[PDB]
RNA sequence: GUUAAUUCCGAUAACGAACGAGACUCUGGCAUGCUAACUAGUUACGCGACCCCGGUCGGCGUAACUUCUUAGAGGGACAAGUGGCGUUCAGCCACCCGAGAUUGAGCAAUAACAGGUCUGUGAUGCCCUUAGAUGUCCGGGGCUGCACGCGCGCUACACUGACUGGCUCAGCGUGUGCCUACCCUACGCCGGCAGGCGCGGGUAACCCGUUGAACCCCAUUCGUGAUGGGGAUCGGGGAUUGCAAUUAUUCCCCAUGAACGAGGAAUUCCCAGUAAGUGCGGGUCAUAAGCUUGCGUUGAUUAAGUCCCUGCCCUUUGUACACA
């Protein structure tokens, strides 16, 4: 059926499974410390985060 | 846009501040992107100091 | 009686080697075993140059013991070649007179400013854009 | 904690909640003068400061 | 366009040249003895080896890289 | 007397080795004599005999260090890894070959595994290094 | 022992392949193809050899005795790894073969490959790379 | 040995500078010659602090080059050391000796450069790293690709160069140099 | 008896106002008290692309977010410590509390 | 190039100005009475401004400035 | 005139100013002094083990202390002292004392490009489509295709090297997840290896880990031969990840053993712990480094200058250019 094949493809893993927690998309994503978002929006919230760029 | 960043720099002024850059950005008076750019006083753009001297919006 | 302890690092690059000076007989230990077997051989001479300068006199009454750690192997040697003799120089300062711990700094001096002061050079951080420090990768055009 | 998160992730999870409580509150209360936050976590007690213009609305 | 063809074992009349007059050179050397010799590099070694094993040649510095053997002494 | 450290190990672990031919009864594997050392090696060593020297090496870095494993073991026996086209990295060496080497030792009797992992050095095999050692002393004197 | 030996072979002939007497042994064997330095190696450890002879100074029916253990590896206690036809496929025996059969097992394979008509038999008659490499930028001095 | 210094087995004293003008540029007497040809640095911070580094030393520098050598001083420390053994084993003098007669001898006195080329003398520092340079590549060529090793060839191009039988590399690029400034001037 | 207080922050100064000020009132309510152990900081090191595109110079961000933790060892009760730690305390330090 | 800037030079002129009494000729007396007459926030700024105090108290002492 | 600098001195129809530079922040080093420490240790003792009173132990436990450990407040260097040059001003060179007498990065002004990005956005105007969809989901393929040319890189052309054993030293770091299904691994057996099977430790100065990394050092084998250099291509087999590897995902074993003998015109990057050699972490990662970003080891040649080329910044000059 429908329900069958609609969402039964695996999402355990790859590049496509995690997305970005602002623009949802599956490009440049930084995994690390579990922000899980991509490198334009923590260059855009890198200040109310707390990074910034000392040296 | 000219009448209202006037008003806005002049009522920051009014407050008080060391200085001010108000940046309008966009399409003005026709289809090409023009630029309007307001400053007055005292303002800093380089060095650590700008980190905590200055609000940016 | 009275324990003459005097603990004494030496530095290079990374390299930090402290030697621990006491009252006793004339030998000379780095990490629990002597200078004649500290790898490479080729530096052997160096580590026995404070030796050679100064005589077996002056490190026949002086026992030392050199705990090494960091660095490299040519960097434990200078760590520890500095680190012996500023360990001399500092129980020679304390615990005898001053006039020939002048006289040895003289002596160290005039062979080696490395004996006494470190090397205060260290690895440049490499920045982006290119394989090293000051190298950049290769600027193709056209 | 059950879960035991290390610091390392907790105070980037701390930066994240942050971001997006700064962002939601910049989206929501925007037409009402919206300046800031600023939370402070006890425990178990959160206060979280609007700091804002116009209090009335 | 040059190929060297050293010898992998002794001749009769190279085992005599060497055992003539490599013990007269200054330098004995195995990259030396295969130059002057046509011989193999490891067929020198072994050479000079046994000729420390006879008693003809002295050892001044031995290495990796590199052996080196002198004349006996004079007086 | 001496130790193993005022003695150079380069001459002492060739004496331990010809020790562990004068006394044979390390109950070797059968696999010795055709098998390669590490994945990163690419052939079978030139010495006929590299199990006793490198279970003499074994002795004197577990005299050195204790709490040795077979990971600590493949840490030290490891090395390049060359890749060819690709670039070299560091690879570590085989396991079996040194956990036929602890269970050498641990038949004859001169290590003992330790509590909290690893295998430290009975000593019955202190007072044979340190026996070596004064060899090897006697030797180079 | 050091000078030239009496009945000294500079050429041995091993399974119609020259091997070179003035090579050390375990690199000697290695210009029959199907075997290695490794192989070759392993073959003259299993043997009673001393490996540190030259390969004109050894004997006629020790080298037989050589050709013997090569071509049966099994018998004289190798295991399957060292091999290069692991599980054949025509007749499933570990087997090292040496210097003719393996160009005849080559072809063999490519004619298999060919009547079963796969991507690797066509690549292999197109004469293109086949194990998955990019022809785009490499693969000319071959082709032109 | 706490007053006189020993350079490994050999003698500081002994070497006697035949030029008068590389007396201050061959660092090798009585003050600057060590243990061993090893250092720490700091003689590249200053414009003439290079004059001060020992002349050994100098040539331990110059000898690791061409990408797979830089960075081995320790190895070309040994390979210095087993070159002034044969030296002393061929000609019978003092390796430090040789070294600063080769030097004197494989240095070019003038050169050739656009102010076309005119000819001027160099100085003698440059002379020293002219001769330092041309040695040690010529000693790299006759090693490259031969059964002579390279302290060996770096024996034999000292002993040549102090020689001056023109069978040295530095000394054939050495009298090259010197014709063609005598040529364009 | 032995409280062990964690204090882990991201500024400097405040958190070592923070620990002063817990000394000082280990001080006033007189107890043993250890010094204020400095752990090794950690520096968080994100580096990305200054381009929010792909097409530039080959320039590079290095985002920074340094941390900080030192902890005292109390021999008092444990009310005690809740007094000390309910008093003054301000947003840039965290307070973890280990009973044994 | 040590050269001292408008900040540094205008600054250290108002100070001697002010506290030519107070000034001397060491360094590093000098320095610690800016330090105290002066609100100075940085140490670098302190020491390019004690410098160049010594430096117009040489000249003082040599003539007049102007 | 001086400076890395529109940096200052000084003249002066200019005066008073402002951004930038400088100043600032972080990093690197020096403080046998202050604060600190059972998530770092030190040295003394008490035992234990071994060798002939003494030596070693990262074997155990505790007694003061912080030299080594880490991180906080401070301090220290400023052309300050001397000798010269210089309007005796701005400043420049050398030297003594000394850890430094130019450590490195970040930030970075006015004005602009019709430079890149609508394929980062639930930033977006307009246009197109909108159910037989340019929306969304699933299966397969492709993004890897190969007569050709270019660019960034890796491997090398060997004897200053390769192979095989032995010795011996690091610092950045990271590590069990909101969805999220995927962590670092000690140790004990099975197997040659890739790996597999069980008990543990670790949310991290606790465990991996004293991070036993390479280059290098020492000792054999090789002998100038496209050779034991080099490992491209290709056959046979064995494992891990994943639903799925065929167009070989990667890894391991045997075997096959090409060009390449230091590279033409042309051209890149760099001057002190620098280039280069060399390995280790993060990102992409289920499986995964020939890339990139950081770190560590060994560690030089030559230069302290110039506008010759390529360009840049001031002043004057000329212009028939001003999308210059
Ligand atoms: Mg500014
Ligand atoms: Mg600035
Ligand atoms: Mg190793
Ligand atoms: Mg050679
Ligand atoms: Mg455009
Ligand atoms: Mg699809
Ligand atoms: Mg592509
Ligand atoms: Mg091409
Ligand atoms: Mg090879
Ligand atoms: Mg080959
Ligand atoms: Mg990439
Ligand atoms: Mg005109």
């Amino acid at each position: 059926g429908h329900q069958q094949l609609y969402w039964s493809h695996p999402r355990k893993f790859g590049q496509g499974s995690r997305s970005c927690r602002v623009c949802s998309n599956r490009h440049g994503l930084i995994r690390k410390y579990g922000l899980n978002m991509c490198r334009q929006c923590f260059r855009q919230y890198a200040k109310d985060i707390g990074f910034i760029k000392l040296d | 846009v000219r009448r209202a960043c006037y008003g806005v720099l002049r009522f920051i002024m009014e407050s008080g501040a060391k200085g001010c850059e108000v940046v309008v950005s966009g399409k003005l008076r026709g289809q090409r992107a023009k630029s309007m750019k307001f400053v007055d006083g005292l303002m800093i753009h380089s060095g650590d100091p700008v980190n905590y001297y200055v609000d940016t919006a | 009686g009275p324990l003459q302890s005097v603990q004494v690092f030496g530095r290079k690059k990374t390299a930090t080697a402290v030697a621990h000076c006491k009252r006793g007989n004339g030998l000379i230990k780095v990490n629990g075993r002597p200078l004649e077997m500290i790898e490479p051989r080729t530096l052997q001479y160096k580590l026995l140059e404070p030796v050679l300068l100064l005589g077996k006199e002056r490190f026949a009454g002086v026992d030392i013991r050199v705990r090494v750690k960091g660095g490299g192997h040519v960097a434990q040697i200078y760590a520890i070649r500095q680190s012996i003799s500023k360990a001399l120089v500092a129980y020679y300062q304390k615990y005898v007179d001053e006039a020939s711990k002048k006289e040895i700094k003289d002596i160290l001096i005039q062979y080696d400013r490395t004996l006494l002061v470190a090397d205060p050079r260290r690895c440049e951080s490499k920045k982006f854009g290119g394989p090293g420090a000051r190298a950049r990768y290769q600027k193709s055009y056209r | 904690m059950a879960v035991q998160i290390s610091k390392k992730r907790k105070f980037v999870a701390d930066g994240i909640f942050k971001a997006e409580l700064n962002e939601f509150l910049t989206r929501e209360l925007a037409e009402d003068g919206y300046s800031g936050v600023e939370v402070r976590v006890t425990p178990t007690r959160t206060e979280i400061i609007i700091l804002a213009t116009r209090t009335q609305n | 366009r040059d190929k060297l063809n050293n010898l992998v074992l002794f001749d009769k009349a190279t085992y005599d040249k060497l055992c003539k007059e490599v013990p007269n050179y200054k330098l004995i050397t195995p990259a030396v003895v295969s130059e002057r010799l046509k011989i193999r590099g490891s067929l020198a070694r072994a050479a000079l080896q046994e000729l420390l094993s006879k008693g003809l040649i002295k050892l001044v510095s031995k290495h990796r890289a590199q052996v080196i053997y002198t004349r006996n002494t004079k007086g | 007397g001496v130790t193993v450290k005022d003695v150079n190990q380069q001459e002492f672990v060739r004496a331990l080795a010809a020790f562990l031919k004068k006394s044979g009864k390390l109950k070797v594997p059968e696999w010795v004599d055709t098998v390669k050392l590490a994945k990163h090696k690419e052939l079978a060593p030139y010495d006929e005999n590299w199990f006793y020297t490198r279970a003499a090496s074994t002795a004197r870095h577990l005299y050195l260090r204790g709490g040795a494993g077979v990971g600590s073991m493949t840490k030290i026996y490891g090395g390049r890894q060359r890749n060819g086209v690709m670039p070299s990295h560091f690879s570590r060496g085989s396991k079996s070959v040194a956990r036929r080497v602890l269970q050498a030792l641990e038949g004859l009797k001169m290590v003992e595994k330790d509590q909290d992992g690893g295998r430290k050095l009975t000593p019955q095999g202190q007072r044979d290094l340190d026996r070596i050692a004064g060899q090897v002393a006697a030797a180079k004197k | 022992s050091l000078v030239i030996p009496e009945k000294f072979q500079h050429i041995l002939r091993v399974l119609n392949t020259n091997i070179d007497g003035r090579r050390k042994i375990a690199f000697a064997i290695t210009a029959i193809k199907g075997v290695g330095r490794r192989y070759a190696h392993v073959v003259l450890r299993k043997a009673d050899i001393d490996l540190t002879k030259r390969a004109g100074e050894l004997t006629e029916d020790e080298v037989e005795r050589v050709i013997t253990i090569m071509q049966n590896p099994r018998q004289y206690k190798i295991p399957d790894w060292f091999l290069n036809r692991q599980k054949d496929v025509k007749d499933g025996k570990y087997s090292q073969v040496l210097a003719n059969g393996l160009d005849n097992k080559l072809r063999e394979d490519l004619e298999r490959l060919k009547k079963i008509r796969a991507h690797r038999g066509l690549r292999h008659f197109w004469g293109l790379r086949v194990r998955g490499q990019h022809t785009k930028t490499t693969g000319r001095r071959g082709r032109t | 040995t706490p007053d006189i210094k020993l350079f490994g087995k050999w003698s500081t004293d002994d070497v006697q500078i035949n030029d008068i003008s590389l007396q201050d540029y061959i660092a090798v007497k009585e003050k600057y010659a060590k243990y061993l040809p090893h250092s720490a640095g700091r003689y590249a911070a200053k414009r003439f602090r290079k004059a001060q580094c020992p002349i050994v030393e100098r040539l331990t520098n110059s000898m690791m080059m061409h990408g797979r050598n830089n960075g081995k001083k320790l190895m070309t420390v040994r390979i210095v050391k087993h070159a002034f053994e044969i030296i002393h084993l061929l000609t019978g003098e003092n390796p430090l000796q040789v070294l600063v007669n080769a030097i004197i001898n494989s240095g070019p006195r003038e050169d050739s450069t656009r102010i076309r080329r005119q000819a001027v003398d160099v100085s003698p520092l440059r002379r020293v790293n002219q001769a330092i340079w041309l040695l040690c590549t010529g000693a790299r060529e006759a090693a490259f690709r031969n059964i002579k090793t390279i302290a060996e060839c770096l024996a034999d191009e000292l002993i040549n160069a102090a020689k001056g039988s023109s069978n040295s590399y530095a000394i054939k690029k050495k009298d090259e140099l010197e014709r063609v400034a005598k040529s364009n001037r | 008896h032995r409280i062990r207080i964690t204090l882990t922050s991201r500024n400097v100064k405040s958190l070592e106002k923070v620990c002063a000020d817990l000394i000082r009132g280990a001080k006033e309510k007189n107890l043993k008290v250890k010094g204020p152990v400095r752990m090794p900081t950690k520096t968080l090191r994100i580096t990305t692309r200054k381009t929010p595109c792909g097409e530039g110079s080959k320039t590079w961000d290095r985002f920074q977010m340094r941390i900080h933790k030192r902890l005292i060892d109390l021999h008092s009760p444990s009310e005690i410590v809740k007094q000390i730690t309910s008093i003054s305390i301000e947003p840039g330090v965290e307070v973890e509390v280990t009973i044994a | 190039g040590r050269v001292r800037t408008k900040t540094v030079k205008k600054a250290a002129r108002v100070i001697i100005e002010k506290y030519y009494t107070r000034l001397g000729n060491d360094f590093h007396t000098n320095k610690r009475v800016c330090e105290e007459i002066a609100i100075i926030p940085s140490k670098k700024l302190r020491n390019k401004i004690a410098g160049y105090v010594t430096h117009l108290m040489k000249r003082i002492q040599r003539g007049p400035v102007r």
